[PDB]
């Protein structure tokens, strides 16, 4: 028995060993008390404003569009404390295990920014923080690497399976099976089993309510489309949530195609897998024939995911929003032509929404439309990947 | 379900609590795995708990991990593993067989036609370690359907409503958890907790099997002595594998006089 709804038709669920089911009930029962508690919800929104810097800026491209009629801006959640959306809900979860009475933190991260983030607010809020990430991650994203030791998280490298996001995940609901009586499970995304995939949605839902109040008050009107990344679901469903009944505007998800669809290499799911069980949910997967995960790749650590948070595969599947894919050489020229062209430095998985946004503008340049792209997160974290590739090109 | 039935009866009459290994099939290889279930059966097991490899199987710790690397090396699938089970069958037509399945696999192609395939071969129950009771419908539907016992978890803190739905939908064993965590040796579980071992008593579950960290005999007789009708040891089990790769002689030997040990303390 649960206080909310596990799925999203088809998709969701509590697909974990018997013994975290208590903690999953306790989370959920926590959530619904705390969504209700004047007080807790006054201690978020301080902390969102006075501490994270919300609201983030709805920023208008001045150059990126010109000779078009497509008119794009960039929510900045890359301005957040922390540099990524990741630092809104982690915020919430953080409160949510002093809430329960947990002194210890467990998270699984990629991209090293829901890493960053579970840092900080340990940090601030008095918890001890484990983190675990892939030992490819661990290179890549190095920058996060520093920064979560500074903050006195310990950061323990992954090196089972591709070494990757998919492989820490595996190691913190391992851990947690173990640990959950004193350590919180605090998921990074709007995945897993429930109720993270409805407690991510509702801490992250900020995000379309402000943009929503932003493009009304600069444009008289709401998007023609909002267009986000999807690694785990998290940033996109931040952004869709508050337009979904809002049945004009075009919510866009867009997954990493890594080397390219038809190579295999990517980290598309929800258009190119099928639906399984795994890491707690029925949700699409790459999979092998046989029901084997398969290792995914992209470019960018925080795609590189082989599923996808089950609110998407449910609103794919009713045609409420589309999935596009973008590669990582498109994901890599939206990057530097965001850096060249409007002094932002963006997330390398932030760059695939923009990367769409921009082929949807250069595809039907006298299409008349009004795009956001969810800016997800800022590229410091990337800076070292891209110049070693650009290099070993000419650029 | 009958041949869990079956043992239980035998078991009772002769005083006597159940030891069953865990192994994962095709761990190191199809042809030393089907030897080494041999031995497990020549040296007393009464019953089997058999792995089908997975990639992300999330209940088990180091030990097993690399038990399913070993088998994926081996290059051992799903299908192979059915092939293994007709070949076990074949030669011991009344030791129960339970497999431990991940949800993934059972899902993948249809679950009834899983649970149609278990039939085929003779298995006896299928554990699916990530489907707790609460999404546990249509398994255990199918698993009936199929003349396969579900198995399903009690874990240390139980409440009352899960030992009630335990006991109704389980059939052939319960599995009594020794403590929290995922699947290894090093990490050795409490005693049985006499309160759930009574309760499902009470309620008519299907007799109770103590597992996870159980790897010395004097584990094994607490937990009958408790009142558990036997004990499960994979960990340990497997550490032998690991341990004695490059001697395969030195590894049925091994694993006959640890099993003979484990086997012995459930008479007591
Ligand atoms: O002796 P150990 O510590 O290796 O434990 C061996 C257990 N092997 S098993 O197939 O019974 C087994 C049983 C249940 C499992 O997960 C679940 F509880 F979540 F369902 C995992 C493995
Ligand atoms: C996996 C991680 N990051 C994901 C990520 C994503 C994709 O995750 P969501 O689908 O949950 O937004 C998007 N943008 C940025 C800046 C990100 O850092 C991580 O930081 O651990
Ligand atoms: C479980 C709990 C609450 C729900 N609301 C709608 N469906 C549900 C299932
Ligand atoms: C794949 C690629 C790079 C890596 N660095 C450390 N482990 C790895 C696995
Ligand atoms: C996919 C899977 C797990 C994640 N944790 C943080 N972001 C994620 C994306
Ligand atoms: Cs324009
Ligand atoms: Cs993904």
């Amino acid at each position: 028995t649960t206080l909310l709804n596990p799925y999203f038709g088809e998709f969701g669920g509590m697909y974990v060993p018997q013994i975290l089911m208590p903690a999953l009930n306790q989370l959920e029962e926590a959530f619904v008390s705390a969504q209700k508690d004047p007080e807790f919800q006054a201690q978020f929104a301080d902390l969102l404003k006075n501490y994270a810097g919300r609201p983030t800026a709805l920023t208008k491209c001045q150059n990126i569009t010109a000779g078009t009629r497509t008119t794009l801006y960039l929510k900045r959640e890359d301005l957040l404390h922390g540099g990524a959306h990741k630092t809104n809900q982690v915020l919430g979860q953080a409160l949510l295990a002093k809430r329960m009475g947990k002194s210890e933190i467990i998270a699984e991260t990629g991209a090293g920014q829901h890493g960053v983030a579970s840092a900080l607010a340990s940090a601030l809020l008095g918890l001890k923080c484990r983190i675990y990430m892939g030992a490819k991650d661990v290179e890549r994203q190095s920058p996060n690497v520093f920064r979560m030791r500074l903050m006195g998280a310990e950061v323990i490298p992954v090196h089972s399976g591709s070494a990757t996001l998919k492989d820490a995940c595996n190691e913190a609901l391992r851990d947690w099976s173990g640990s959950y009586e004193t350590a919180h499970y605090m998921l990074g995304t709007a995945a897993g089993p429930h109720p993270y995939p409805t407690i991510v949605r509702e801490f992250q839902r900020m995000i379309g309510e402000e943009t929503k109040a932003q493009i009304l008050d600069k444009e008289g009107r709401l998007p023609d489309a909002v267009i986000a990344c999807v690694g785990g679901g998290s940033n996109a469903i931040g952004m869709f949530a508050d337009f979904i009944n809002d049945t004009s505007v075009g919510l866009i998800g867009v997954e990493p195609g890594g080397h390219g669809i038809e190579t295999g290499e990517h980290g598309a799911p929800l258009k190119h897998g099928r639906v399984g069980i795994y890491f707690g949910m029925k949700a699409p997967m790459m999979q092998t024939a046989d029901g084997q995960i398969e290792e995914s790749y992209s470019i960018s650590a925080g795609l590189d995911f082989p599923s996808v948070g089950p609110q998407h595969a449910y609103l794919n599947s009713i045609g409420r929003a589309d999935y596009v894919s973008i590669t990582d050489d498109e994901a890599l020229e939206a990057f530097k032509t965001l850096c060249r062209h409007e002094g932002i430095i963006p997330a390398l998985e932030s760059s695939h929404a923009l990367a769409h946004a921009l082929k949807m503008m250069r595809e039907q340049p006298e299409k008349e439309q009004l795009l956001v792209v969810n800016l997800s997160g800022r590229g410091d974290k990337d800076i070292f990947t891209v110049h070693d590739i650009l290099k070993a090109r000419g650029e | 379900m009958e041949r869990y039935e079956n043992l239980f009866a035998q078991l009772n009459d002769r005083r006597e609590g159940a030891f069953v290994p865990f192994v994962t099939l095709g761990d190191p290889g199809i042809e030393q795995s089907l030897k080494i279930i041999d031995t497990l059966i020549d040296a007393g097991a009464d019953a089997l708990e058999l792995g089908v490899p997975f990639s992300d199987p999330l209940a088990d710790g180091p030990t097993i991990q690399n038990a399913n690397l070993r088998a994926f090396a081996a290059g051992v699938t799903p299908a192979q593993c059915f092939e293994m089970l007709a070949l076990i069958r074949e030669k011991h037509p009344t030791i129960p067989i339970g497999l431990l399945m991940y949800a993934n696999l059972v899902f993948n192609n249809g679950i009834d036609a899983f649970y149609a395939r278990c039939e085929q071969v003779g298995v006896d129950s299928v554990l699916v370690a990530d489907v707790p009771v609460e999404e546990s419908a249509p398994f255990r539907q199918a698993a009936l359907r199929h003349n396969i016992a579900p198995i399903f978890i009690c874990p240390p803190n139980a409440d009352d409503d899960l030992l009630r739905q335990v006991a109704s939908y389980g059939r052939g064993y319960t599995y009594l958890l020794s403590r929290s965590g995922v699947t290894g040796a090093e990490n050795r579980g409490a005693l049985p907790l006499h309160h759930l071992i009574e309760k499902l008593k009470e309620y008519h579950a299907a007799p109770a099997l103590q597992g996870f960290g159980i790897s010395s005999p004097e584990q094994v007789s607490a937990a009958v002595r408790a009142g558990a009708a036997g004990a499960i040891s994979g960990s340990a089990i497997v550490k032998i594998i690991e341990k004695n790769l490059a001697s395969p002689k030195q590894m049925l030997a091994e694993l006959r006089s640890f099993v003979s040990a484990m086997k012995a303390a459930s008479r007591a």
